[PDB]
């Protein structure tokens, strides 16, 4: 609960309206009401002021003609949206101080203010940052190091030497350092290759939920600053994620990739290894990248969906696309 | 050499990955011979090339059967 | 052990055969033996059923003169098959009793005949209905509520403010809950959105494992009633999913996105967000969905294998179509 | 902290040492990261000018290399296997667990074999047989009668159900799942009826399987998977899924039910298969492939259209969208140029 | 009946617009929610009602419906 | 105006991606170019397009070094 004024120079917004009002939280355009605020980002909705019942509304100078109700004028209400939710957040912490039933080894060594959930394993050689939280049921495997202010939802593995940077935060039933993909082939029977390399994890990294990222064969897996990675990914060994670089859901990378800075990787992608993607690519959803990435710029792959029918038709004829590329030879030539 | 019936089952044969008894007259090709989206698209593409003809879509979806097969083909 | 005529009855089924036959449990056609039950629903398999062992067979009022058991006619087999599964079933329950090494917090509301198996951890403020089962190692956060009957297998997550409806199941390894990927770019920094939205799921709903189903950012993530939910998915925030929707295994889908009733959404999809998939849709294997769908009906995408050499060349015509669309136009034009 | 003299380990490498069998090797490393104790390897001859750049005690190498050597070196046939066994030798992976934790639950009726040992918090139900020198990692639950031989181990937090079966020197990664229910349920006029799921899975020898990987128990009979077999992580393998011995299933591949594959198959990662069908042996399906249908006969397959630029993606995409109407125009000029 | 509106027709008919928001300086993407085969593949129905072909580099210029007008038009 | 060698070698240089300077006779598509599977096919196909021949494949899967390509135009 904030007075609205004060709320306004938080965000340093422009006030317009009565600043007594009183904000309780942060709610969607259609289902705001009184004592909550919202956001407009798209001019469309314009119109659909004159039918929300928010208390306030985060929008832009072009907007503001259009208000029904008290207004907080910005240039990125969705960056605004962001840093008020953030002060308006009803989120609680994965932990509060320190579990009795957390098994915790004498070695670990745990800076202040640390927190740590009903039956984690806290193992041999560990170090935890100041301000660290551990959910309840986590692993964390044996010289791991967490830095200060990252956090770890219910029931997140994280293997042995693994490093996390400050401020991280990983959500539950994601996997850090199993082991990498690796073997080596023995007329058809497989040899495992132990997978000694680790996962070194920036700081302020967002990881969400049954993602697994192998550690590397021999050097590290790295993932930079500032990456923020969906649920459901696989990050395999030796794959290096340049800073601020974000990850959509679903994807599957495979070992020795190196993708750099300020990419965004639509979800479902599929993205071949030992090569790399520069900076400022954006490949969209369900991408095949079979082949490096030279030049920044957006790429894309896949033929959408058609009525069964038709897609039948489709699917047979491209099969055969080599017998129509020399049935169209064979016709130029004719007429020629 | 082949009679239109010997032809146009073998390529139904060669197609739905059959043996020369499952080829019945009466036999529907996904009921009975197992095909799959695919397949009886592909027999019809496999029919115009064998018999170097050319079957409009029009006519090619009553081509489910055999005998439908057989029945066309000789036409 | 059940005699097959209170069996019959029980099933709805009319029987052929001796009444007081001992079934003691369910099998395959080509498994069964003395004392099993089985069932027929491709016709196909009508002349091979001498060759069966079980004691009765499950089929139609057309099969029966193919009978070569005991025989069991009913309008569904398939149906049948599950309904006298259910009843023969060996599967034991996620836990029995209140295990001591869990951790349950005192504010905690538990109804009548609740299991909760070991080491799992309840938060303050849940309510768990008459007969839930919590399975071991299970995490269910603050004011979550499961309604009466439903049961989560082991390692199961349930985040904070979840709801989840009654009879409902759910495997191992999933995560319910967690952080929609929310995030505001701020001149290439990502800001976290916090996800103050809940996930509502109905009753009869049934998930596999390592599934994830993320909270909505403001308003809710939501399970119609009798939806089936397969291993490996990633249901994004803020999706709706309407009444008896069915899901195979590895489906992704992206946030904001309605799906209708009755749909049937086939494994590996992948769905594009804000938009509406309408009741009565299926869609195939592997469907790149990017647009709304509008009409009911069976929907498909993709060009399947090609020997490898085909493939290569295959590909090559299909990335260079748009030069065999030019060469086709000029062609028609020196006949003209 | 390893320790031991490079004749001693080519010794037990097989190989041809080039050079002081009195230097003492601590660990593997890669070529790049290498220091003195370090020993690394080279397959891409494209390394050989690279070697003197390398800071390793010795390098494992061709005959062919040799002539490029800048220090001790292991002349050997396969330099890829031979990293593989000397990596073991020095291999520094903690195990998953030691001895038996006092907070684990431990059901009375549970048989422990000679030297397990068992993770703090992990669950073992009623009924569960551990072999000798098994290791059950912390959290990990394992259900009502399932047996698990000797010399496998789990790391943490892996789920094992009831009545699933698991062979010998077998290795399990954190967050994977075995024996869930399939996804069987018959529809009842547009209502889903669950089926139980009353098979098992029967998992073989030396099988390793990655991390948050489901494989799920049968319906009736078993899913199974054959001896020394190796699954990456994501995988789905469904209920009644046969793989045979010594296929490799890379991330994320999703398999229908009632699947079988044959021995030898490398199957590409993110690949996708269709049920109640058959793959040969010796089969390598590449990465994303859609396998539709049977695979009858031995080879490389493949599907899908790589990226392009956005721009370009979007004509190609409309294109072959419009590939029948393509088709039609090419057959009318084909008649009216004849 | 004229070029004007057999084009605006078009256009509504791809788009899945009325007629009415189909104004002269209605941008596809913006104003007729288009989305990323919305385009090519207008143009491509443009190519043969009108009987033209449009060339790549014009046809990334033609983002509004009076420079579709405009285009058809120029080439008869 | 261009010899046999110069535009087999621009083809293989624009298909690679590469330097000029790069496309010495005796380079191999895949280990000195860095030709991937489906790249060694697209630029048989630049080939046949170039000098407008058809390659059988038997002949095709001999095509994998600049040297190589120049030899099959030239019957060398
Ligand atoms: P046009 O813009 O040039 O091309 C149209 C396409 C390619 C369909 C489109 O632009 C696109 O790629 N859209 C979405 C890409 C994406 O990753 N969207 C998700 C945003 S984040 C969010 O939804 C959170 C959620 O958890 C994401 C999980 C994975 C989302 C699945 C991606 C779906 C891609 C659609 C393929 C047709
Ligand atoms: P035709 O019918 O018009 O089209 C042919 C195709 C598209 C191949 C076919 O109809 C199809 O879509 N088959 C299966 C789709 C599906 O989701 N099947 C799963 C039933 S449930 C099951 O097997 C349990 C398991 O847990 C499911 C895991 C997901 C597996 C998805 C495989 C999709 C195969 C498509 C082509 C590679
Ligand atoms: P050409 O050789 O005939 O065809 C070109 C292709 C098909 C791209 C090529 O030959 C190929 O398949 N190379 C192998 C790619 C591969 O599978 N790499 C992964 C090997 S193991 C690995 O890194 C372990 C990791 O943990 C999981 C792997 C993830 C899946 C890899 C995706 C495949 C990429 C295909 C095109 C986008
Ligand atoms: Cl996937």
């Amino acid at each position: 609960s904030i007075r609205l004024a004060d709320l306004a120079q938080q965000l340093d917004a422009e006030l317009h309206g009565d600043g007594d009002i009183v904000i309780t939280g942060v709610a969607s355009m259609q289902s705001a009401q009184t004592g909550h605020i919202t956001f407009m980002v798209n001019p469309k909705y314009r119109e659909h002021l004159g039918l929300c019942q928010a208390s306030a509304v985060v929008m832009t100078q072009d907007d503001l003609p259009f208000a029904k109700s008290a207004a907080l004028v910005v240039k990125n209400p969705y960056l605004t949206y962001a840093r008020m939710a953030q002060i308006l957040d009803t989120t609680p912490q994965p932990a509060q101080n320190i579990a009795p039933s957390a098994v915790i080894d004498a070695t670990a060594k745990l800076g202040n203010n640390v927190s740590i959930g009903a039956n984690a394993v806290i193992e041999s050689g560990v170090e935890l940052g100041d301000n660290v939280i551990i959910g309840a049921g986590c692993f964390v495997g044996k010289n791991s190091k967490i830095g200060a202010g990252s956090r770890l939802w219910a029931n997140v593995t994280i293997y042995h030497e693994i490093q996390i940077g400050q401020n991280c935060l990983i959500q539950s039933g994601t996997v850090v350092g199993a082991d990498g993909f690796g073997y080596a082939n023995d007329r058809g029977n497989w040899v495992k290759i132990p997978q000694i390399g680790r996962v070194i994890i920036g700081d302020r990294v967002e990881i969400g939920a049954c993602t697994t990222i192998d550690r590397g064969a021999l050097d590290d897996t790295i993932i930079g600053n500032g990456v923020i990675i969906d649920n459901q990914c696989q990050i395999a060994a030796n794959v290096v994620i340049g800073d601020n670089t974000a990850v959509a859901g679903g994807v599957i990378m495979a070992g020795s990739l190196k993708i750099g800075r300020y990419c965004m990787i639509g979800g479902a992608s599929v993205i071949n290894g030992h090569m790399e993607i520069c900076d400022k690519v954006t490949v969209t959803g369900m991408g095949m990248v079979m082949r490096p990435i030279t030049e920044p710029g957006v790429y894309s792959s896949g033929i959408p969906l058609q009525p069964n029918k038709v897609w039948r038709k489709t699917a047979a004829l491209v099969m055969n696309i080599d017998d129509m590329s020399k049935r169209l030879k064979s016709l130029e030539r004719k007429v020629n | 050499m082949s009679t239109i019936e010997e032809r146009v089952k073998k390529i139904i044969g060669e197609q739905l990955g059959v043996k020369q008894e499952e080829v019945t007259n009466n036999a529907s090709f996904v009921e009975d011979l197992g095909a799959d989206s695919l397949d009886t698209v592909e027999l019809v593409m496999a029919l115009e090339e064998e018999f170097d003809t050319e079957i409009p879509d029009e006519e090619a979806e009553k081509i489910t059967t055999v005998q439908a097969a057989i029945d066309y083909i000789n036409g």
